[PDB]
């Protein structure tokens, strides 16, 4: 019928060859043929697929990743390892990346395998740690809260790090050292953007937003040898929920008591309610514009991002966090959430600008000499590379984020940023 | 480099299935735990010549490790060290010989070993439970594997045993009356085992 | 500029672009609003054949019935006539129940017949897709159903 | 065992007397202390039990066993998927699409037929399968809409036992398309496709299903390797015809598309977190089953007999976790057997259908099924 | 305060705030301290209570530039009134002689203009 290739329809024996219903696309041609009757249809070559158009090279069919098609040869970044389209597939590599178990919100966790819960908690509890089992311990983080039964404004997170030698406690806004571990080698406090990032030892880092969100990033040494809320860093993620007693709690709120260092403090309740807690599902006026403003997230700014990272934990972190949030001029309980979004997708290198004259302002005026003159050094940058030389820190240590959000003082190479007076002199005006 | 005397160097696939039940103590446990470690002291633990699995069955199988586990076998003598005590009110031996059949010894990738199984019953598994023993006992015969019953305690399963031999050509019971007649019978074992040598 | 569709006469139907026929339902249709975004829903409730009510909701959260008797409700209780809330302020007009919604835009009116009438605005032009049939210039593609397959029979595209 | 927090100070206070550690309100031994577990207390020794794994009491800690449990891949409802690695997740695409297949070991490739089941635009459901066991010849089982099974399209009366296939009606009009010991399939012709499938398949398994590993990242994974992050990318990667509209954005509150509905949905599936389900809430988290009964009534033709589909989804999940809740009555959704035929929650299967008595030679190593069994005597 | 009393704006603000679910926008409380300043500045008792964490306003994106950033569009709690400008070079009698929120303070020249809110030269503009 159609040249340069021959055309055939079926042998009309018992309806067994396939006709142009089962049309072999490379995204087809691995997956088993169809389900119907011989259609008397055409077909490509028994070695060539009919992709786009018409037929195609077996195997120079593309790969596809996010939809979009890849031909062969190219190649992806996910994480820090890369892929090649070969043969309709992906050869990737193999170096399990940092994991990080950040606590969003005011009452939600997020493991290091990537299960996410609710878990709202009054006492204190264990976020990381490594006096797991029959392996010595060689840390562990407290996330220890303070009147944050349900996600309130007058809520205040007590973080307690007990790395080997002493508790670095990271109370309020400020980090106080009430002891010093031994080996100060290693032991930097780096207050970049809108956090006071560290870097405990060679390979864990606890990232600050100085509010509510405390992010644990680790590397490939504490795979399977850490515990506590952000689960066993195993890979796999069912079992991020045993109870400190070894056991894989149904519920979240059953597996965090068993963290809870003090044994007689509080047993959280097993609220019935789902969602729309506090206020919603009892405010029509609340629940409906919690759920219109807890939607940028799909918005625009957030597109690009919206397929590299799902935003539904996120929408739900919004949803709560802000029905029970009374928020009163510290609008925070809501803007925390979406700069917690913002973040994730930052460390995919999706920086995306939100913040606007309304929606969440911040500003950095005050920081830039206002005590006279004010001239701009200072700004807010969405993305602000987070460890940058500096007097303080002038060497380039090693970093757990990339780039992170906040206030940045961009000084040109002359005159690097200083560390005590907030602004950028001389070189040589470092001790 | 054997530790003291004996080291099996040779292609061999090894799994062990230390009993669960109430019937061993919890110092004849760690006697029984003792025994398993100062076994594997003596074998060329790699996965080039030796593969071993400690199984505990307390009515499910608890293997801690798994003879595709590749690491130092300090660090298996560790953790075969480390089995816990289940402390069970009764074991399963059908249960465990299911458990090697079907999740261990299923996927046959190395004919140059031989499987070989060391059940140490210390307790009778009920009747009821006893419906497939035989039938799980002739198909571990067909994927090539020894069963090794040892009746380690009085209450350990006569009846099983002598019947887990019965049906196979090398299944070889070492009775026992007390755990302390495993470091005694030590070296008889591995003997025992070696020669069955897969080289 | 704004379209108009009226469901007047008894049992009649005059979509936003002219098309008109008969349907008498009883599953409270739904007259007016877009299938992407709907934010918003005019719903012509009908009994027994007859044009009974027509209700708004907002969103998923605001339900507002106006009846054809002058009677009013929240959804699950009565209301006096006047009543400004939220947008939709439902009033008398020239003698016609009169509910009014600007910020979404529209207006909703039955008269003493009880010819329901709607008012959309333009920023809905090829985008509602209720049973008044999508604000397209052109008047032959208005019995477009909620399946997306654009059929010939009043009464399917209708249910 | 958190030390170095002890750090406060003395106060003169009463305590245990040398040894025994505080309980919840007494000086009870240090080896008497038990365990806890979903808010219980245990003595030591105790044996609770999981799905296939048992876990036991030791001293203030939990011995489990790591065992594989059989998997399931529930279809339920209006595109509820629940990979056999527990997923639940929705994707609501109308085409075939491979639920399940051994890549490994070419043994099955069950597929799934999916179109719009209402006027709703969110609301796709199967109504038909395609097990292609391979090893009986190439059979190509049809478990239709309206649970009618058909082989190589010729029609099959039931009890069908051929070599494997023991294709036969459950208590509950289901045929039960059972294997060599392997494949349980249920299809009861309306949405519900559980599929059970024993650990030999562990890690071997494709489609929507995803692996049986027992990892949830792993279970968006395409043919072309990369796990995808959005649910449509998964769902159209698994996609067999090469014309089907790919799924976009794939919707999440329907409920929106029928505002009417939204009181009947809030008020009608909170059941499953009212007390009745209080029992089964520890076995199963009823997030995704609350999740799925809201798409659901919301979404569907009929309001009512979608509840039902979705509050009987969630008590059949409990049920095979053991709790067994009773959720059946006026108000709720009720079985109505037909004359004869009795309710007698939690009944058994062997004992009836004559065709058993005729057959006394089978075996009845099948539990309760909550259907229509028949009186005693009958 | 001993000015002029804040009970009215007490009042005001505990009612207009429990009644507004201010979400993400939080305007509904801080628009009533606003005013309050604002009355306040109108008796010259001019107060600095924006802070970073407390109805925080920002200025960055007027300085946002083509030419990188210009540093001049800067948050002043009082300001001046009606500012001579190139579209409004001649003096006007305002109503009210301070007024918060964002000014460009630029140097002596180069007044003001108003479409691309950047101050030039009095010539660039008619
Ligand atoms: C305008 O038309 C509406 C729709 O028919 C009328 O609403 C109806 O009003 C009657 C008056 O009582 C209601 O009857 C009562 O219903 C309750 C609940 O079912 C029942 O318990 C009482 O015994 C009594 O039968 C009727 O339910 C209600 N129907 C609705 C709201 O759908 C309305 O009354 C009419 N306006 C006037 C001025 O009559
Ligand atoms: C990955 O690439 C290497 C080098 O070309 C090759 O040896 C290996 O087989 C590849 N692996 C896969 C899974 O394609
Ligand atoms: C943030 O800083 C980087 C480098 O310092 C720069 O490339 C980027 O444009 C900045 N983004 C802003 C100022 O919004
Ligand atoms: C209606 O929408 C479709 C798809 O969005 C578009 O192709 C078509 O042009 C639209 N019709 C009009 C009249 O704009
Ligand atoms: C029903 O099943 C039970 C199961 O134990 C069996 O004993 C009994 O004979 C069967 N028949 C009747 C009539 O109960
Ligand atoms: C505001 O402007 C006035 C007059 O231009 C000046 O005196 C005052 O210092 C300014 N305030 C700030 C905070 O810049
Ligand atoms: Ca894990
Ligand atoms: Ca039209
Ligand atoms: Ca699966």
């Amino acid at each position: 019928c159609r040249p340069p290739m021959v055309k055939l329809v079926c042998p009309a024996d018992n309806l067994r060859a396939e006709g142009l219903e089962c049309t072999k696309t490379c995204q087809n041609y691995d997956l088993e043929c169809m389900s119907m009757g011989c259609v008397s249809g055409c077909l490509c070559p028994p070695g060539m697929v009919r992709h786009e158009n018409r037929c195609v090279a077996l195997e120079r069919c593309p790969c596809f990743h996010q939809g979009k098609e890849y031909a062969p040869g190219e190649t992806v970044k996910i994480g820090c390892n890369t892929c090649v389209c070969r043969d309709r597939k992906w050869n990737c590599t193999d170096h399990v990346c940092d994991a990080t178990c950040s606590t969003i919100g005011m009452a939600h966790y997020l493991t290091f395998d990537g299960l996410k819960y609710l878990f709202p908690g009054e006492c204190q509890y264990v976020l990381v740690q490594d006096y797991c089992g029959s392996n010595p311990g060689t840390f562990r983080i407290l996330v220890g809260n303070k009147g944050c039964s349900h996600p309130s404004v007058k809520c205040k997170k007590r973080v307690t790090i007990l790395v080997e030698g002493g508790e670095i406690e990271l109370f309020d806004g400020e980090v106080n050292v009430k002891r010093p571990m031994k080996d100060e080698t290693h032991f930097e406090v780096v207050e970049s953007g809108r956090y006071i990032i560290l870097l405990l030892g060679k390979a864990l880092s606890v990232v600050w937003d100085r509010h509510l969100s405390i992010s644990v990033v680790l590397k490939q040494t504490y795979q399977e040898k850490v515990c506590g809320l952000c689960g066993n860093f195993d890979g796999i993620q069912n079992n991020d929920l045993t109870s400190s007693n070894l056991q894989v709690e149904e519920d979240p709120v059953d597996f965090g008591n068993s963290w809870k260092v003090s044994s007689q403090c509080a047993d959280t309740r097993k609220v019935p309610l789902d969602s729309s807690p506090a206020t919603c599902h009892n405010n029509i006026m609340k629940q409906t514009m919690v759920d219109s403003s807890c939607r940028i997230l799909t918005s625009d700014v957030f597109q690009d991002c919206n397929k590299l990272v799902d935003p539904e934990p996120y929408l739900d972190v919004c949803i709560y966090d802000t029905c029970s949030c009374e928020s009163i001029g510290d609008c925070a309980c809501f803007c925390d959430t979406i700069a917690a979004y913002a973040h994730v997708c930052a460390q995919h290198g999706k920086v995306v600008t939100w913040r606007t004259a309304t929606l969440c302002p911040q500003s950095c005026e005050e920081r830039n000499l206002r005590e006279n003159g004010y001239e701009c050094e200072w700004r807010y940058n969405s993305c602000a590379p987070a460890c940058q030389v500096t007097c303080q820190h002038p060497e380039p240590l090693a970093c757990p984020v990339q780039c992170v959000e906040g206030c940045h003082a961009h000084c040109p190479p002359g005159k690097i940023l200083d560390e005590l007076l907030q602004t950028c002199v001389d070189p040589e005006d470092c001790p | 480099p054997p530790l003291h005397d004996f080291y099996c160097s040779r292609l061999l696939d090894l799994v062990f299935l230390l009993d669960g039940s109430s019937r061993l103590s919890e110092a004849e446990f760690e006697v029984l735990k003792a025994f398993v470690v100062d076994m594997m002291e003596r074998l060329r633990i790699s996965q080039k010549w030796v593969r071993v699995a400690v199984v505990e069955y307390h009515d499910g199988s608890h293997a801690y490790i798994g003879l595709k586990d590749r690491k130092r076998p300090s660090e298996l003598r560790r953790i075969a060290s480390q089995v816990k005590y289940a402390g069970s009110q009764v074991a399963s031996t059908s249960e465990v010989l299911k458990y090697t059949l079907f999740q261990i010894f299923s996927k046959i990738d190395r004919p140059e070993a031989s499987r070989i199984t060391l059940l140490l019953m210390a307790s009778q598994e009920p009747q009821r439970m006893s419906r497939n023993f035989v039938r799980y006992v002739q198909g571990l015969k067909k994927k090539k594997v020894i069963v090794i019953p040892v009746g380690i305690g009085p209450h350990a399963n006569l009846k099983q045993i002598r019947l887990i031999e019965k049906q196979a050509p090398e299944n070889k019971a070492f009775v026992l009356s007390s755990v302390d007649e495993l470091e005694q019978q030590r070296d008889e074992i591995v003997s025992y085992l070696c020669d069955l040598a897969p080289e | 500029s704004t379209a108009r569709c009226s469901l007047f006469g008894s049992d009649f139907v005059n979509t936003f672009d002219g098309s008109m026929y008969s349907f008498a339902g009883y599953c409270s249709y739904l007259l007016a609003g877009g299938c992407q975004k709907r934010s918003f829903s005019i719903i012509g409730d009908f009994q027994n054949g007859k044009r009974v009510s027509l209700s708004v909701y907002l969103g998923e959260f605001f339900d507002i019935h106006l009846f054809v008797n002058g009677t009013v409700t929240q959804g699950d209780q009565r209301v006096s006539m006047p009543y400004a809330s939220k947008g939709l302020y439902l009033e008398t007009e020239a003698g016609y129940y009169k509910l009014s919604g600007e910020a979404y835009g529209f207006v909703a009116r039955i008269d003493g017949s009880g010819n329901f009438q709607v008012l959309l605005s333009d920023r809905y032009f090829n985008k509602t897709c209720g049973l008044c049939g999508n604000f397209n210039i052109f008047a032959e593609d208005d019995f477009m159903t909620q399946e997306g397959t654009l059929t010939s029979d009043p009464y399917d595209f209708a249910n | 065992h958190i030390n170095e927090m002890c750090q406060e100070r003395c106060v003169d206070g009463c305590s245990c007397p040398e040894g025994q550690l505080l309980d919840e309100g007494l000086c009870v031994e240090s080896t008497e202390c038990p365990c806890v577990h979903s808010g219980k207390r245990y003595p030591p020794g105790t044996s609770l039990s999981r799905d296939c794994n048992t876990c036991i009491c030791r001293n203030s800690q939990w011995i489990c066993s790591n065992e594989e449990c059989p998997g399931e891949c529930l279809v339920t409802g209006q595109s509820h998927f629940k990979s056999f690695d527990n997923r639940y997740f929705t994707f609501s695409g109308i085409c075939q699409y491979l639920l399940a297949r051994d890549c490994q070991d070419h043994s099955f490739s069950i597929v799934i037929e999916t179109v719009q089941c209402a006027d709703d635009r969110d609301a796709v459901c199967t109504r038909s399968v395609t097990v292609r066991l391979p090893g009986l010849h190439n059979s190509l089982v049809k478990l239709k809409h309206g649970a009618g099974v058909a082989m190589d399209g010729q029609d099959v009366q039931l009890p069908l036992l051929k070599g494997d296939l023991r294709i036969q009606h459950t208590v509950t009009a289901s045929v039960r398309l059972s294997y060599g010991e392997d494949l349980q399939m249920d299809w009861d012709g309306r949405g519900r496709l559980l599929v059970k499938l024993s650990p030999v398949y562990a890690g071997k398994t494709c489609g929507l299903c995803g692996n049986y590993n027992g990892n949830q990242g792993d279970d968006f994974l395409t043919p072309s390797g990369l796990a995808e992050p959005r649910v449509e990318d998964f769902g159209n990667a698994w996609k067999l015809h090469g014309d089907c509209q790919d799924l976009q954005k794939q919707h999440s509150d329907p409920c929106a598309l029928n505002p009417r509905m939204t009181r009947f949905s809030e008020e009608a599936c909170a059941v499953l977190t009212s007390p009745t389900f209080e029992a089964c809430h520890r076995a199963v988290s009823p997030l995704p089953y609350l999740r799925n009964c809201r798409y659901d009534v919301c979404s569907c033709s009929d309001g009512r007999e979608c509840l039902c589909g979705a509050l009987a989804s969630y008590a059949a999940a409990c049920a095979g976790r053991g709790v067994r809740v009773a959720w059946r009555e006026p108000g709720r959704c009720e079985l109505n057997c037909p004359k004869g035929q009795v309710y007698l929650q939690c009944g058994t299967p062997c004992n009836l259908t004559c065709r058993s008595l005729s057959y006394p030679d089978e075996e009845c190593n099948e539990a309760c099924l909550e259907g229509c069994f028949c009186p005693p005597g009958l």
